[PDB]
DNA sequence: CGCTCAATTGGTCGTAGACAGCTCTAGCACCGCTTAAACGCACGTACGCGCTGTCCCCCGCGTTTTAACCGCCAAGGGGATTACTCCCTAGTCTCCAGGCACGTGTCAGATAT
DNA sequence: ATATCTGACACGTGCCTGGAGACTAGGGAGTAATCCCCTTGGCGGTTAAAACGCGGGGGACAGCGCGTACGTGCGTTTAAGCGGTGCTAGAGCTGTCTACGACCAATTGAGCG
C-alpha cells in the first residue's frame, strides 16, 4: 500500500489550527529570546501571533518544496529540495 | 447649530467619513485635506470591504454554515484573483491553506 | 413542549445555587541492613 | 484569604509562642485573645495608633 | 478607554449582502486588520503621490490614482466610481 | 532535556508538512526545517525586540511582531496593529 | 478485474459555550458655525528635444549535418511508509509570589498666601 | 508672621503576569515488514551547436514644430477654534443556536485471484 498518506493531506487541510505544541515553542521562543536579550517576556499573544506566521511560514516552505520535487519528477523531498527552496527564494 | 448627524448620511456612505477626516490629517500625510478626500476614502474602504464580505457570506453558505469564521475568510480570498493579489502579503489567523492536490501524489 | 419555557431558567437556576454555594463555602472558610 | 489560616491555627491552638503584625495591617479588629503578651517593637507617628 | 476600530461597523456593512449571517470574534478581528490595513496602503500610497507633486493637499486624485496602485482589475474603477459618487453626493 | 530544538517534534513537522500537501519525507528534512524554524526567529524575535527596544518594555507585544512580520513582508490579521 | 473483508467519512443526537441584541452609560471628537491664513487654479510666456525622411553598412537569419542529450525502458536494494509496541511530557489547574499601579499616609521641612 | 502647602518614602490591596508542581493520557519515539523508490545507466529520433551567403533593418543626421517647461496673478482653497450633542465602546447580561462533542451507518482501499 504505502501511500494512503495521501488521506492525512486531506485532514490536515480540512485542519486550520496551530500544530506544534505550545509549551515546546514557548520554551523555544524564550530560549532564542533570552540569550538575545536580558529580560524580554512575552505575551501570550505575542507568542502565539510568531507561531501563526512560523507555521504559515512552514506550510509555504513545504508547498514550494512539493513543487520542487514534482519538478524534479520525484514522489519524495530531501534536504537537496529545501536547500533550491531557499535559493529559488533568495532566503 | 443644530442637532448633529453623519456626513457619511449625506454622502451615501456606511463608514465613519469624520474620524476618516482626522486620520488623514493626524497621520501627518499631508498639511491639509480636500473635501472630498475622506469620503472618498470611505466610499473606497467600504465598496472593497463590501466586495470581500460577500465572498465571505458566500464561503459560508458554500460550506452551509451561518457564523464566519477566519476559515471562511480564508476561503473568499482563494476564491478572487484580485484578492489572492491583494493579499498575497497577508496571514489571516486560523484560516488554513486552500486544500490542494498535485495529481502524482494520486494511485494509478 | 410547554416545559422548556422554565428548562431554560431552571436548568441555569439550579448552576447559580450550587456555583454560589461551592464559591461561598470557600469564601466562608534494595539496601543490605547490618 | 491567607489572613484566615493563620488566624484560625494561632486561636484555638497552643502550637505557636509568638506572631508577626504590621501596626496596621494587624492593629482592626482580628481579637487575637489567644495572646497574653504584645511588644511593640515599634511605635507610630500617629500617637493612639 | 476606547482603540479605534471598526467592529460594529464591519457588521453593520454585513446587512448589504447576508443579514442572515453571524460573526465570530476571531472573524471579526480579521475583518478589522482587513479595513484598516487597506488604509495604511492608501494613506502611504497618496502621500508619496503627494510628495511626488510636493503639494500641501491631499485630494480625490491622490486616492483615484493610489487606487490604481493597490488594485490591477476593474474593482479599482468601481471603488473609484463609488469615491466619485458619494463626493459629488456630499458636495450638492 | 530535549532544548536541541527537538522538541519540535518529528510528527509535528511532519503534519506541518503534511498541510503543506508533500508525500514521502526523508527522515533528515524535520532536522533541516528546525535549522530553518531557528533561523526564522533570528530575524522575527530580533527584529520585534527592535519594537519591544523602540519603548525598552519588558512585555513583548502583539503590535512588537506584527511591526517586525511588517517590515519583513509576512503582514499578519487578527491581533490587530 | 470483481468479489469479502476490515476500516473510515459522513450522519443524528447532545449540551453548554460564545455569540450579538439589548440596556443603558457618559466620554468625547464629530458636526456647525464663523474667522482668518495663504496659496490653488489659473496661465501667460520662454522657446524645444520628440519625431519627419536621407545615406550606408550592420545583425539576424535560413540552411546544413554532426553528435550531446532528454525521454524512456527495466531492474537495483535500502530507506519511508503502515502499523504495533511502551515511555514520557503537553496540557490541566493548582497555589505561590511579585512587579506595576493606584491610593491613603503623614507630617516635615522646604516655599510661599 | 502665618496659614498651609508639596514632598518624602513609607505599606494599604488592587490588577495581571508569570513559575513550578503532581496528575492524567495524548502522542511521541522505537521497530520490523516490505514494498516500491530515487536512482543508475544504454538507446538513436530529435534539436543545440556553429559557418556561408544573405535579407531585414540598425544606425547617425538635419531641423520642423505640438508640447514642454518656469513662476506670478488673483480668487478660490483649506485652515483654524470651539460652541453643541449623537455617536460610540464599555460592559453587564442574557438567551439561546450554533459549531463542536458522543454513538454508529454508506462507501472506500486492500487482497489476489
Amino acid at each position: 500500500p504505502g501511500t494512503v498518506a495521501l488521506r492525512e493531506i486531506r485532514r490536515y487541510q480540512k485542519s486550520t489550527e496551530l500544530l506544534i505544541r505550545k509549551l515546546p515553542f514557548q520554551r523555544l521562543v524564550r530560549e532564542i529570546a533570552q540569550d538575545f536579550k536580558t529580560d524580554l517576556r512575552f505575551q501570550s499573544s505575542a507568542v502565539m501571533a510568531l507561531q501563526e506566521a512560523c507555521e504559515a511560514y512552514l506550510v509555504g516552505l513545504f508547498e514550494d518544496t512539493n513543487l520542487c520535487a514534482i519538478h524534479a519528477k520525484r514522489v519524495t523531498i530531501m534536504p537537496k529540495d529545501i536547500q533550491l527552496a531557499r535559493r529559488i527564494r533568495g532566503e | 447649530r443644530a442637532k448633529a448627524k453623519t456626513r457619511s448620511s449625506r454622502a451615501g456612505l456606511q463608514f465613519p467619513v469624520g474620524r476618516v477626516h482626522r486620520l488623514l490629517r493626524k497621520g501627518n500625510y499631508s498639511e491639509r485635506v480636500g473635501a472630498g478626500a475622506p469620503v472618498y476614502l470611505a466610499a473606497v474602504l467600504e465598496y472593497l470591504t463590501a466586495e470581500i464580505l460577500e465572498l465571505a457570506g458566500n464561503a459560508a453558505r458554500d460550506n452551509k454554515k451561518t457564523r464566519i469564521i477566519p476559515r471562511h475568510l480564508q476561503l473568499a480570498i482563494r476564491n478572487d484573483e484580485e484578492l489572492n493579489k491583494l493579499l498575497g502579503r497577508v496571514t489571516i489567523a486560523q484560516g488554513g491553506v486552500l486544500p490542494n492536490i498535485q495529481a502524482v501524489l494520486l494511485p494509478k | 413542549l410547554t416545559e422548556e419555557m422554565l428548562l431554560k431558567r431552571e436548568e441555569r437556576a439550579r448552576k447559580r445555587r450550587l456555583q454560589a454555594a461551592r464559591r461561598a463555602e470557600e469564601h466562608k472558610n534494595p539496601m543490605v541492613r547490618y | 484569604s491567607e489572613r484566615r489560616d493563620m488566624v484560625a491555627d494561632f486561636q484555638n491552638r497552643n502550637d505557636i509562642f509568638v506572631f508577626l503584625l504590621s501596626t496596621r495591617a494587624g492593629g482592626l479588629g482580628i481579637n487575637l485573645t489567644a495572646a497574653d503578651t504584645v511588644i511593640f517593637y515599634d511605635s507610630d507617628w500617629n500617637p493612639t495608633v | 478607554s476606547r482603540k479605534e476600530s471598526y467592529s460594529i461597523y464591519v457588521y453593520k456593512v454585513l446587512k448589504q449582502v447576508h443579514p442572515d449571517t453571524g460573526i465570530s470574534s476571531k472573524a471579526m478581528g480579521i475583518m478589522n486588520s482587513f479595513v484598516n490595513d487597506i488604509f495604511e496602503r492608501i494613506a502611504g500610497e497618496a502621500s508619496r503621490l503627494a510628495h511626488y507633486n510636493k503639494r500641501s493637499t491631499i485630494t480625490s486624485r491622490e486616492i483615484q490614482t493610489a487606487v490604481r496602485l493597490l488594485l490591477p482589475g476593474e474593482l479599482a474603477k468601481h471603488a473609484v466610481s463609488e469615491g466619485t459618487k458619494a463626493v459629488t453626493k456630499y458636495t450638492s | 532535556l530535549r532544548d536541541n530544538i527537538q522538541g519540535i517534534t518529528k510528527p509535528a513537522i511532519r503534519r506541518l508538512a503534511r498541510r503543506g500537501g508533500v508525500k514521502r519525507i526523508s527522515g533528515l528534512i524535520y532536522e533541516e526545517t528546525r535549522g530553518v524554524l531557528k533561523v526564522f526567529l533570528e530575524n522575527v524575535i530580533r527584529d520585534a525586540v527592535t519594537y519591544t527596544e523602540h519603548a525598552k518594555r519588558k512585555t513583548v507585544t502583539a503590535m512588537d511582531v506584527v511591526y517586525a512580520l511588517k517590515r519583513q513582508g509576512r503582514t499578519l490579521y487578527g491581533f490587530g496593529g
